[PDB]
């Protein structure tokens, strides 16, 4: 069993830098490449194989490619501490940026590098034997992540087919944002993320900022803490594949028990307990309260209120000192609360996953070392209001044809703007009808 | 001479089989090495029913392991008695059904069913007189439910006269793991009601209830539930392996418990189960065995017997006991509580006696009662199934694999007229 | 200033007032009517009761 | 001579083994914004952890680990005292 | 053989049952660990009535303990002879009724009586010939009055032919604990007058008077009162447990004390009861027992029999005795004060003799008198009920649970007709 | 069984600071938070070797909460439980009821649920606040309303502080008290009355402390709370739980106001000479000069009584004492309540706070009764409320916040109806 991850854009490979540091610290791989100790604890031998491939020996190269158009961050990765770990051929870097332009990175610049990305990922999959599926990281506000990501996912779909492609994207927050023309990129990314991504996990940046200011009490949080939280989420997500548990769940479990229809795949992420080191000592750690904290909107990774929507299906990943009895009791407790409701579509809208190894802690990080944790992935109808909220401010811009001359010059036209608007409206209608 | 072959399906089936083989290998006194180390000479004479003699006093279980994920092979060889199984019997694919009945019944089961069919045909013909097949599995997973019931069917058109046991656990809303449990469960029941000779219904909810209230354990993991299931599975087949005052083979219980061919769903109890705190207040008598055997809180199914009627019942007793006490206790329990037993079947209770108790015990009992209150759980599953199927939730994972909308409707209709048959037979008049 | 010397004093010679039982004018012992310590309470706080 | 008092303190804390790790936790948790501890709080912690040490020994320890620039007996440097106590604990 | 199953309700019932079981276990010679260590063989033949053979000479009491608060069970388990009770018999709720009849009778009883019924049916069917049921509880508390009453009615519906005793304490105005005592007491009595077979009324103020004047104790804790109640209860079923010159079972007592089925409220006394200082200076004869048994100040009820008529009477006797002296004393007490006995029933006293006295004693006696002075306390409670119910005080806690005014009105209606018939027969 | 306490305003959290100090002293918990199972109703066995109270401090002025954060019990309190706002209501019911509260109350009641789910045998809530202030009166009423709608059936006891008849520390406290009691009527289950001059007199005449501050007041209030929770905490001969108060002390749903008293309130030097017995400590708990409220029930009629006994007490002595009390005609009960007492006996004696002014005792009494002089209290407050409302003083403060005069008139007539009900029931 193996999974290969591709990181698109400037933020994508920063998230990858956090994730791979966490993986190397968790699997005990020295950043030069080799494992000092051959003995293993917990998951057992051959555990590292799903992330690291046994190349020659004394090295374990990750099954990832960093692809980006601006060379500065890729060269910073090349020059930093992890020179020997990453292969020189996997850090794909372009020569000029896409410049927040979906058209530029989708028609002009992406065409010369997507072929190299594909013919490297082809041999990455060839080296594999039990590929569960792909999973991607990108931000739809940029040019490379939004523009090139669409083409890369389309070509991956046409080259492989029904293979799982988990989408961990980063949407612009409704109030706090960094760019100006990003509604165009986001909408033109949605028009293909609808039909190409198998499971899409939403991640707003302001929600994690609120989590850090509120829970971990770093009054000046930067992108590194956000990336570390994303890495913790992904690790708690793949711990079932990596290590042994009571009820292990693989990748093709999520699509079966969280996707009621092929065009409805949008997951709110949640994590518990996100607590500081000092708060960790006065607060008890048991399944009940960490499960309760996993459904509160104040600890969600996306700025939306699930109380305005109806839960369709939920997924619960457990780590550490967790046994079936107390998680069963906790999930029974949740169903009694009438504050949160489940759609009548699915009475048993729960799926639990239990692992035994507690999440690891990184020196310099802010999360505390805890006995247990919960990673929650659910499907509800707040995605409908999120999309319409972005749609309104996208339609504000297009009425005056602002910034449209940039896109048309690269080689696209204005028809796909209209069809993306119509696709978003149809998605809103679909979500509303499903909510009934 | 009378031979039972064992088939294990899925992760739950493999763990249940591991516990069952541990307890049976302890019963016949063979060490985890696989050689004989028992004390009594009565053990060696009747080990052919479960073990084949290999070499130098080494016996290998007559078992087949079947599932779709290597973690279960790692688990099987992790505990003791993990090096006694023959490696050729580990028929095994590696894709994983993934909680999908269609995957384990049409896509993955189709090509891997032939290897396990070869294994079971090779092992079943290696012995003289097959008593029947025994399978433990689940109705919630994909590699245990779909593949398991497809193998059930295949053996049924291959061997139509042999007996057939199915220790199957059915998911419950009280303790529900996955989302698509009714989708798999309804179709698995649809296949079982036509293929299996008789089904011995288990449930994790009742097992947790037993381990919490009666045993009063602190952390009842899956090990304790599998131990209870293994104790039941050892108690049911005690008569073949040991002499007794009144023997009872599997076919004898089947004919004494099944009045009509479609009424082959039983509920399970075991006796005795006492917490170590209450240990020094206990007595060792037949009355306290029948006192806990008939208790509604001891049933390993989530169906209250007092909500319906007892069509037929059976009790398997082990240990040096008096037939007179067993007969009079059965007569008293039949006559006093005279409203919970069906009227057009006099002498609803069948009994058997064995002389060899399970290891570490002096006396024991096992209950297998065909009641019409077992349709309570079928309705409880069908209501969720029709809640989901009314508006086609998660249907694309099944119809996008080869299945059609007709199969779901036929499964609903068959489950519905099965519960209707149980209800009509419950309210039937003797005149 | 009200709390600190109190904490120092109670830390200097920490003695907890044990529950004294008045002795009746008989050989019998009072045997208090109720008790908040026992296995019945421990059974009550078991978390398995929540699942049903 | 506060070094002998510290040796006596660590030897006394060698018994009742739960009393050694507790004192470092008390120092860290009850610590100020900086690595500063009041003499009253230090004596309170020493009495709470179960150590009975003469007041002159406490004064000597305070003078040995007093932060620079304060009254010689008003406060105590928590970080330095804890770090030097770690070496004494690991030495015995 | 004949079997007595014990039922305890509320804190008062639990303490009374604990003391009763300690006394009985002392009589039959089983140690606090549960193993027999007695001397005579008479202590083996008739111990099935109270205990059950487990293994190796271990006997478990035939008791079911009922409450709604963990404190009572914890105190029962903590005290001596607390390791002989079977844990499964500790049927147990969680929330508590708390001095409210409605909670223990309609809401809390609903989810708890099922387990109590399960355990009592499981134990009762285990024995071959159940002599009857025995219940000790309180009419002041909530889980003792309401839940106990519901259980009484359920048992009467389930096992109708079997006997049933009710050792129920009724609170008094002089020694009054709870504010809402009349509300529970009147309705519990209204249910008891049709449900229970025979009732023997206890009262705490009478016990306090007894322990003050007779025993001459300065600090009468609940231990002494429970000891007196336990001695009385043990004295009742002494003939079932030991041979005698004239045996008498519970039904034999009931038939000789109930000429009309709605008159089953007895007033109870015990003798001998002497202070430790005055223990040396008393001779131990039948007249010394009879003169104290008939004394009004020895009765454990809050009713003076001199203000009424001894309609029927009974006497249980323990020890190697002369029947002639017993009969002569009974005839003397009958013929001396002829104004205290009813006219249309001659020979109102029933006598029985057992040859085994309680441990540490050579002679003892017990009195069960069905007098028409028992209606004094009923009026004493109904007057408070009418005085407070006329203004609907504390009623909103009863009405807002399922009960309405009709239950109350029928309560004082049955109270009035019971007291009216008791006055009529005087 | 567990009970969680909520404290509102500057007074509530200081009373909590005294109460939790007493609780930690009783159960032998160090101020760090760990011992060197009866404590389960107050503290949670969090993680390894730590006890955290089931309490929340919420206030709008940050100064007092922050000073609590740096006091002696720094690590005793779970840090997110101590809620602290940004700016106070400044003795304005409208300001704390319409403007600031809507942001802090939601987080407060979200975090109380993090305590409720931990609880498995939650008896009920109990609130500490003073209606004289702004955030205690305004925000507190909103919090109680949302507790009532969110939970409903669970008990919500109350120990409020109305302004004392003549001695007071503010000017606009009549408006705050009236607009607070208008909601205190139909939201709290049991309300326990507490004034300041009564406690000052108790500390002056009995404990002869010439210059008492709020510390002694809070200490003895904590003593009362501890004596009324000891039945749930420790083991006694005959206990009473929380529900017993609403079963035996409120004959009508709209009459829940309790006069409190405590005895013996004695110092160290007087403890040796007095032979403290049940009889006189019961007698002292009935004199008007030893009550926590500046009112005389001799003007009214007793409707119920609750007696709490701690330590070396036996039921015979309390029965004798209650009989002697009932035979006295100086105090008179209402005609329709003939058995208006309810005794509670516990064996744990009250603990002494080192540095405090109370001494070691073998027994103590905490009396909580319902009478009709509380109608006199409300009428005396209403007199001076209507005195200054005629000229509409300070009203421009309230109207600008968002309220209007409809609330003033409706609260006034609600108080008048309360007086009518109290005078009718006392007949
Ligand atoms: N008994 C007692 N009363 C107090 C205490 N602290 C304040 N009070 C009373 O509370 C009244 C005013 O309410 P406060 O709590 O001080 O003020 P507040 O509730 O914070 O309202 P704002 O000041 O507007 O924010 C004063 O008149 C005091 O009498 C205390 O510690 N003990
Ligand atoms: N009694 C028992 N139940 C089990 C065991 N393992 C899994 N289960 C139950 O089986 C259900 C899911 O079965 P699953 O693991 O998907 O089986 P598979 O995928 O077909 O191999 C869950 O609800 C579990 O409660 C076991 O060892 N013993
Ligand atoms: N004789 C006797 N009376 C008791 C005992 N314990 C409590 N009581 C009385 O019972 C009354 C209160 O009953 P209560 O505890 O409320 O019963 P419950 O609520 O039903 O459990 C008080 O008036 C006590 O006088 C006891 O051990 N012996
Ligand atoms: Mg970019
Ligand atoms: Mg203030």
């Amino acid at each position: 069993r193996e999974v290969i991850s591709i990181h698109i854009g400037q933020a994508g490979i920063q998230v990858g830098n956090a994730c791979w540091e966490l993986y190397c610290l968790e699997h005990g791989i020295q950043p030069d490449g080799q494992m000092p100790s051959d003995k293993t604890i917990g998951g057992g031998d051959d555990a590292f194989n799903t992330f690291f491939s046994e190349t020659g020996a004394g090295k374990h190269v990750p099954r990832c490619i960093f692809l980006d158009l601006e060379p500065t961050v890729v060269d910073e990765v090349r020059t930093g501490t992890y020179r020997q770990l990453f292969h020189p051929e996997q850090l794909i870097s372009g020569k000029e940026d896409a410049a927040n332009n979906f058209a530029r990175g989708h028609y002009t610049i992406g065409k010369e590098i997507v072929d190299l990305a594909l013919d490297r990922i082809r041999k990455l999959a060839d080296n594999c034997t039990g590929l569960q599926g792909f999973l991607v990281f990108n931000a739809v506000g940029g040019g490379t992540g939004s523009g090139l990501g669409s083409l890369l996912l389309e070509r991956l779909s046409v080259d492989y087919g029904k293979k799982s492609k988990l989408g961990f994207t980063v949407y612009p927050s409704p109030q706090v944002s960094t760019a100006v023309v990003e509604p165009y990129n986001s909408v033109l990314s949605t028009h293909s993320l609808l039909e190409h991504t198998d499971v899409a996990v939403m991640l707003d940046n302001e929600a994690i900022y609120d989590i850090c200011r509120r829970s971990l009490d770093i009054e000046r949080p930067t992108y590194t803490n956000l990336n570390r939280l994303i890495a913790q989420v992904i690790s708690s997500l793949t711990a079932s594949l990596r290590f042994d548990g009571a009820l292990n769940v693989d990748i093709t479990e999520f699509q079966t028990n969280l996707v009621p229809y092929p065009r409805i795949h949008f997951m709110l992420s949640s994590y518990a307990p996100i607590i500081s080191a000092e708060k960790a000592y006065h607060e008890q750690l048991s399944v009940a309260e960490i499960t309760n904290a996993a459904f509160e909107p104040a600890s969600m990774m996306v700025k939306c209120d699930p109380r305005h929507g109806k839960y369709m299906a939920c997924c619960l990943m457990y780590r550490g000192d967790v046994v079936p009895k107390d998680v069963n009791a906790s999930v029974a407790t949740i169903k009694t609360k009438r504050t949160i409701q489940f759609v009548d579509w699915c009475p048993t809208g729960f799926k639990c996953g239990i692992n035994y190894q507690p999440p690891t802690v990184v020196p310099g990080g802010d999360l505390a070392k805890v006995q247990r944790a919960v990673c929650m992935i659910s499907n509800s109808t707040a995605i409908g209001e999120i999309f319409s909220r972005l749609d309104h401010k996208f339609d504000l811009m297009y009425a005056k044809r602002a910034f449209v001359h940039w896109y048309v010059g690269e080689g696209m036209e204005e028809g796909e703007f209209s069809e993306a608007r119509e696709d978003l409206a149809a998605l809103e209608k679909d979500f509303e009808e499903v909510g009934a | 001479m009378r031979e039972i072959v064992h088939i294990q399906g899925g992760q739950c089936g493999n763990q249940i089989g591991a516990k069952f083989w541990e307890v049976v290998s302890d019963e016949h006194g063979i060490d985890p090495t696989g050689t004989y180390h028992g004390d009594s000479d009565l053990q060696l004479e009747r080990i052919n029913v479960y073990f084949n003699e290999a070499t130098g006093g080494r016996y290998v279980p007559r078992a087949i392991l079947m599932d779709l994920e290597p973690g279960t092979m790692d688990s099987v060889r992790s505990g003791p008695y993990g090096q006694i199984f023959r490696p050729d019997n580990f028929v095994f694919g590696q894709t994983g059904a993934g909680n999908n009945w269609a995957k384990g019944h049409y896509t993955e089961g189709a090509e891997l069913i032939d290897s396990v069919l070869d294994v079971v045909r090779k092992e079943a013909e290696s012995c003289d007189c097959l008593q029947g097949f025994q399978v433990c599995h689940s109705l919630g997973g994909g590699t245990g439910s779909g593949m398991g019931t497809l193998l059930i069917s295949k053996i049924r058109e291959e061997y139509p006269d042999r007996m057939m046991l199915t220790f199957s656990v059915v998911p419950s809303p009280k303790v529900s793991d996955t989302v698509v449990e009714p989708y798999n469960a309804t179709l698995s029941v649809h296949q079982l009601v036509e293929n299996a000779d008789e089904c011995m219904v288990l449930d994790n909810e009742a097992l947790y209830d037993i381990c919490f209230r009666t045993l009063k354990l602190t952390t009842p993991t899956f090990g304790d539930l599998n131990h209870l299931i293994s104790a039941v599975m050892s108690g049911i087949t005690c008569c073949l392996r040991f002499p007794g005052q009144l023997n009872a083979d599997l076919r004898k219980l089947a004919v004494n418990l099944i009045p009509f061919p479609r009424l082959h769903f039983f509920m399970v109890g075991f006796t005795p189960l006492t917490s170590r705190g209450s240990q020094q207040y206990r007595a060792l008598t037949v009355p306290e065995l029948t006192q806990q055997m008939w208790d509604a809180k001891n049933m390993m199914c989530a169906a209250d017997p007092r909500h319906g009627r007892y069509l037929t019942a059976s009790a398997l007793f082990r240990g040096r006991m008096s037939t007179k006490e067993v007969d009079e206790q059965m007569l008293n329990v039949q006559n006093k509580n005279s409203s919970y037993f069906v009227e057009w079947i006099p002498n609803n209770v069948k009994s058997s006696v064995c002389d060899i108790p399970p290891k570490g015990l002096k006396m024991s009992a096992t209950f297998i009662g065909n009641s019409t209150a077992i349709q309570e759980m079928f309705k409880r599953v069908s209501e969720q199934f029709t809640a989901m199927f009314r508006r086609k939730a998660f249907l694309h994972w099944y119809t996008g694999e080869g299945m059609d909308e007709m199969e779901f409707t036929e499964a609903e209709s068959n489950m519905n007229d099965l519960v209707s048959e149980y209800q009509q037979y419950q309210d039937a008049s003797a005149e | 200033a009200a709390t600190q010397p109190a904490a120092l004093a109670t830390a200097e010679n920490p003695t907890r007032t044990q529950t004294l039982r008045p002795l009746g004018d008989s050989g019998l012992m009072p045997q208090p009517g109720q008790k908040p310590k026992g296995f019945a309470r421990d059974e009550l706080d078991k978390p398995h009761h929540r699942t049903g | 001579e506060a070094y002998s008092f510290l040796d006596g303190l660590v030897l006394e804390l060698a018994s009742r083994p739960g009393s050694l790790s507790l004192l470092e936790r008390k120092l860290v948790t009850l610590e100020n914004n900086q690595s500063l501890m009041s003499a009253e709080d230090f004596k309170l912690v020493l009495r709470q952890v179960g150590s009975q040490l003469p007041e002159d020994g406490i004064a000597a320890l305070l003078t040995r680990y007093a932060p620079a620039g304060s009254r010689p007996g008003t406060r105590l440097d928590a970080a330095a005292f804890r770090n030097d106590l770690r070496a004494a604990s690991t030495a015995a």
